[PDB]
């Protein structure tokens, strides 16, 4: 019934300068229902929430829900729009608002209160806390990350790489290549932006993976290892939902 | 009426008329559009050639009738169908910008499709030159000569539309040659768009601008792709069959008069 002005002002947070660097074809939408659920989505891939980022506590991922299936996830696809209306269809809910900014907003209008964002109405911080992305869209692999103790956290990770040398930061390559077909509106431009981006999982996967074998921190593999866990769920859904359509 | 007359325009009108073209129309690039567009220029040229083929029988038939004609005055397995349709796409789909300028700038880039537009025009003038042979007699006069001579007239006619079909093919592929080089015009060359990658891989401190050039770079290319998927739609060239010659058999051998004194 309340916290519509919550769901205002996690929806000015994620329109902050913090994260939104000039990525072309990146925004948020966020929605909440007669419930009282909030439920987010972007437009880049299947459950990606940017590196070092918390969603507080009510708040549903669209795009990393288990109860909807992966055809009509991967259907939805960078249209955050038409993910949280997806969300709400298959969890039975009727939505009481989409908030954005209306470019954004431009496209569906079925009995929605259509609200719009000015530069004003988003603060330029982003300052929520919550959950870490582990928890979000695997927290059945954030609760066995939790009773790891420090010294065994090896046994939830495969072996230590044949390669002892560092794998070798391409990111900044495989990040724009995920963004090329972000510039069109083609039909297709979806799936191939869903290719690069399950490269640029597999890279990231893979620099955890080096990253938690190579260190003797405790927080430091902590974040090796959460981060490694989360890409093996993203590359994951990636795998199903670019083999479903094909 | 006079017999050699009919007699000379039956070799005449039975003459070798001119080679058609036989090379066939090569793609300008390596674009699933250009290749369409090469493809029912290749049907289209093989039909025809098949059917001047069967007219040229007709003329065999018209000669042979001619003889049989001049005769009454003294003493001497499958069929043609339509041109099949190349089945050609809609609206493209996504494309890397890499990939279209690749494959646009691969191929001949348009010099098949101007000697197949030059060897079919050519032929177009030549048949045209040809129609002599299908004109009225000067000497023979009667039923059988007014039957001959509208029987050469639909010859006529029908020469002069295979004559103006040989141009629409001529005219088709010399379309698709102008529709390639407006597309190498417009889309993106390709050492631009791989610099323009290194470009990014030199200062990512400039990608913040990079990209709304890519996304022009991308729009474009796309305008490109989409209207060469529209244009390089050629129509197939159906043909109609040659009209059947006129049918004299050959007479009964001719009574002697003046027998029996």
């Amino acid at each position: 019934g309340d916290a519509l002005r919550l769901a205002r002002r996690i929806a000015a947070a994620l329109n902050a300068s913090d994260n939104n660097a000039g990525d072309y074809g990146f925004f948020w939408i966020t929605a909440v229902t007669t419930d009282g659920s909030i439920v987010v989505a972007n437009s880049y891939g299947l459950a990606y929430i940017p590196d070092g980022m918390e969603l507080p506590n009510k708040v549903y991922l669209a795009s990393a829900d288990h109860a909807i299936p992966v055809d009509e996830i991967a259907r939805c696809a960078t249209y955050p729009v038409l993910a949280v209306q997806a969300w709400a269809a298959f969890h039975d809910m009727t939505l009481r608002a989409v908030i954005g900014t209306a470019e954004q907003l431009a496209s569906s209008d079925p009995g929605v209160a259509k609200i719009v964002l000015e530069p004003d109405d988003i603060p330029e911080s982003g300052k929520m806390t919550g959950r870490s992305r582990l928890e979000v869209v695997d927290p059945s692999a954030a609760a066995q990350l939790a009773d790891t103790t420090d010294q065994r956290l090896l046994d939830l990770l495969p072996p230590a790489p044949v390669d002892v040398n560092p794998p070798g930061d391409e990111r900044h390559m495989l990040w724009f290549e995920l963004m090329k077909p972000m510039t069109s509106t083609a039909t297709g431009r979806e799936a191939a932006h869903l290719r690069a981006f399950r490269a640029y999982a597999a890279h990231s996967q893979e620099i955890a993976l080096h990253q938690a074998h190579t260190a003797t921190d405790a927080a430091v593999q902590r974040v090796a290892v959460a981060d490694w866990l989360y890409w093996q769920y993203v590359t994951g859904l990636l795998d199903r939902a670019l083999a479903a359509a094909c | 009426v006079d017999q050699q007359e009919i007699l000379n325009r039956a070799n005449e009108v039975e003459a070798p008329m001119a080679d058609p073209p036989t090379d066939v129309p090569i793609t300008p690039c390596e674009l699933t559009a250009a290749k369409n567009a090469a493809q029912q220029l290749v049907l289209s040229a093989d039909n025809m050639r098949e059917y001047l083929a069967a007219g040229a029988k007709e003329r065999q038939r018209l000669a042979t009738s001619l003889r049989n004609a001049a005769k009454a005055y003294g003493e001497v397995s499958a069929e043609l169908t339509d041109t099949p349709r190349v089945a050609t796409a809609g609206e493209p789909n996504f494309m890397d910008l890499k990939e279209a300028a690749r494959k646009l700038e691969t191929g001949d880039q348009g010099a098949s499709l101007a000697h197949f537009a030059d060897g079919w025009n050519t032929f177009n003038l030549t048949l045209q030159g040809d129609v002599k042979r299908f004109r009225g007699f000067d000497n023979w006069e009667g039923d059988a000569a007014t039957a001959c001579e509208a029987s050469l007239d639909q010859q006529r006619q029908w020469i002069l539309h295979m004559a103006k079909l040989s141009a629409a093919m001529a005219k088709q592929a010399q379309y698709v040659a102008q529709l390639h080089v407006w597309a190498r015009r417009e889309h993106p060359t390709y050492e631009d768009i791989v610099g323009l990658e290194r470009l990014y891989a030199e200062n990512p401190s400039a990608r913040d601008q990079i990209l709304p050039v890519y996304a022009e770079y991308q729009q474009r290319s796309e305008k490109v792709l989409t209207e060469y998927n529209n244009k390089a739609a050629l129509e197939p060239v159906n043909p109609p069959k040659p009209p059947p010659a006129i049918k004299i058999d050959p007479p009964p051998p001719p009574q002697e008069q003046g027998l029996i004194p």
